[PDB]
DNA sequence: CGGGGGACAGCGCGTACGTGCGTTTAAGCGGTGCTAGAGCTGTCTACGACCAATTGAGCGGCCTCGGCACCGGGATTCTC
DNA sequence: GAGAATCCCGGTGCCGAGGCCGCTCAATTGGTCGTAGACAGCTCTAGCACCGCTTAAACGCACGTACGCGCTGTCCCCCGC
């Protein structure tokens, strides 16, 4: 079972969904894998700051918390 | 009251030919002070979020890991580690 | 009874 | 006779980037300031060095708009910079 | 002797402890945390000292000057990203132009 | 919108990485949906604004890149 | 008059400052819109110094607190 | 009578007067600010709940709820760019 | 725990007792309050700090607040919360 | 003020995107079942805070010398 | 090909940078006291993995058109002096 979910689990007609809530009319078939990658890199800059709260705590689990402290500052930056 | 000593300091020793502006100086001076405030203030923030009553190494070494790029970072937090352990045995 | 000071734009959110 | 159009605002672009100096007008500026600020109170006996840092601040902030709109305007394909491309900008920076 | 040569470092310790408690950070300090701070500090500022050497010599100078720092933070990204909210007094702009404006 | 279920195995993969294990409450995975979903459709209006100011239906993917550089960077 | 001066800031003057920003060829508009945008700025910012200024209760305003002013607009000016 | 009663306000006045030393915001607070403060938390927290509870009626609801928050906080232009970086969960565009 | 839910529901009472509040809104109403109420402190402690003063006082937060609020919510705030000391005071 | 270039509009053509339809696929929900770590509590010891004394370094002021900037001239380089 | 602009070289001025000295304050050293933190143990619950079942959503293909792109011509404005 050869594909792995990551990149596709966000997929075409969710794209669609969110474009036309963001009012978009029509859409470039390229736009897609511009924003798995922009998804990506802000899910990246996200979650390593959550896992650095996370050591601090030396918990394993993750709260949302912890999540709200670094979307809270990482958030109103971006 | 000023760095600018300290910044001689640094600044003769990584490149003893070169002088400086007082102005740059000046900017290295403000920038020193940014830096400290930023830190600082994530070290507070860990340190509630935590229910310390205390500041310590380990603070401050997770909280570089928040302000820094990786790459400066992993420098800065290794160069710290080897400067506290320097001042434990000495 | 809490009432407002600021005299503000009139909205219809329905 | 006449340099061609564009050749000398090269030229001058190269130089406006290579040196270092305030743009504005000194006294303009101080002028200025000094207007709009009484709006708020009725004497403010301003520190010069205050002034300076705020032209240094007005300075960079639109300098860093106008290469914004630029790059809008070169999106659009067009070379005019134009209002709407300030607009735009200032849209997007989420400054409007 | 000073505890800032008993770490070795030219920052001055005394002065960073004096103020984390003048800023009341925490209602303590462990003593680890200003030594462990004075090193980093020291780290960053030879780390920008060295990368405005080097504009410095480029432009043949020995003095180093605001434009110096302002090239040197614009030509590392992670100074950049670091400083990206921050802005120097007589600093310029980074020569670049847009290839496409070119005749 | 979007999907809890390949949503967070795309966030423990990128967790994975970080830390190579992770336990994570589900509140904290629909917290990072909803900022996704607010990130994603606040960059889609100004690429939208990016569009129309460039005369197209079609969003183009430059116009992804122009609106994170001017907003974003 | 001092309104004036705010076209008192003079076209070459922008276009100046145009060129350092890189910009090639600008149209007859952009002077009053920057103008504006200029005004509703330092407007901002001089509001909030002079709200320094007056919690300290003292006529003259200092670099310092321009300096906190841009910090709280969120933009940090060093030299100072 | 109460500090708050005294006030007239509706708020923990003692729980601010103590979180303002717990928070270590100073070492020393004055009496009337946590009192003075108080008299804004619940100036503010009002404004905002009478146009969420328009956003409710409007919408035939007894129920405020996170989108009829949102809906009030983005038709203020003040409070939405007070707001401007808040985030509603659940509250949709 | 330490919540202000109930002085919610007060002032809910108090400013649309039709409207009920879901749990959800209720608790973005306790995050709202936490956020402003960190960002006046946040802010007049670093004020004071700057003043050079140990202490907090109306004034520090009677400006800090003018600084943060928009200009009629300042104003209008500002009138509140003189008009509250002054009761507090008077008393 | 004059001249040239860019901007704008209109037209044609082809491809890409949108829509419909059918089938496949995985999500959504519920239940199974367990273990890990989460959180709480209690106790003890180390570490910092506070106070006092002493010593050295840093700060402030002054002086001297060298580096940088500006001005003028000639040659090189780009542009029409 | 020719002219205008740019760069390099040399001299001089002017001030700032760097060093020295002395004094004062901060930093260091030592001791005392207490509390916060660390460590250990216990109990609870929430988190993790997989199955069962339904149904809706997603995917793939074909058909059609509309939009985007490029080309061409005219006109105005802005740039340069």
């Amino acid at each position: 079972k050869v594909l792995r979910d990551n990149i596709q689990g966000i997929t075409k007609p969710a794209i669609r969904r969110l474009a036309r809530r963001g009012g978009v009319k029509r859409i470039s078939g390229l736009i897609y894998e511009e924003t798995r990658g922009v998804l990506k890199v802000f899910l990246e800059n996200v979650i390593r700051d959550a896992v650095t709260y996370t050591e601090h705590a030396k918990r394993k689990t993750v709260t949302a918390m912890d999540v709200v402290y670094a979307l809270k500052r990482q958030g109103r930056t971006l | 009251e000023s760095y600018a000593i300290y910044v001689y300091k640094v600044l003769k020793q990584v490149h003893p030919d070169t002088g400086i502006s007082s102005k740059a100086m000046s900017i290295m001076n403000s920038f020193v002070n940014d830096v400290f405030e930023r830190i600082a203030g994530e070290a507070s923030r860990l340190a509630h979020y935590n229910k310390r009553s205390t500041i310590t190494s380990r603070e401050i070494q997770t909280a570089v890991r928040l302000l820094l790029p990786g790459e400066l970072a992993k420098h800065a937090v290794s160069e710290g580690t080897k400067a506290v352990t320097k001042y434990t045995s000495a | 009874t809490r009432f407002s000071n600021r005299q503000n734009k009139t909205v219809n959110y329905n | 006779h006449r340099y061609r159009p564009g050749t000398v605002a090269l030229r001058e672009i190269r130089r406006y980037q290579k040196s270092t100096e305030l743009l504005i007008r000194k006294l303009p500026f101080q002028r200025l300031v000094r207007e709009i600020a009484q709006d708020f109170k009725t004497d403010l006996r301003f520190q010069s060095s205050a002034v300076m840092a705020l032209q240094e601040a007005s300075e960079a902030y639109l300098v860093a708009l106008f290469e914004d709109t630029n790059l809008c305007a070169i999106h659009a394909k067009r070379v005019t910079i134009m209002p709407k491309d300030i607009q735009l900008a200032r849209r997007i920076r989420g400054e409007r | 002797k000073t505890r800032s040569s008993r770490a070795g470092l030219q920052f001055p310790v005394g002065r960073v402890h004096r103020l984390l408690r003048k800023g009341n950070y925490a209602e303590r300090v462990g003593a680890g945390a200003p030594v462990y701070l004075a090193a980093v500090l020291e780290y960053l500022t030879a780390e920008i000292l060295e990368l405005a050497g080097n504009a410095a010599r480029d432009n043949k100078k020995t003095r180093i000057i605001p434009r110096h720092l302002q090239l040197a933070v614009r030509n590392d990204e992670e100074l950049n990203k670091l400083l990206g909210r921050v802005t120097i007094a007589q600093g310029g702009v980074l020569p670049n132009i847009q290839s496409v404006l070119l005749p």
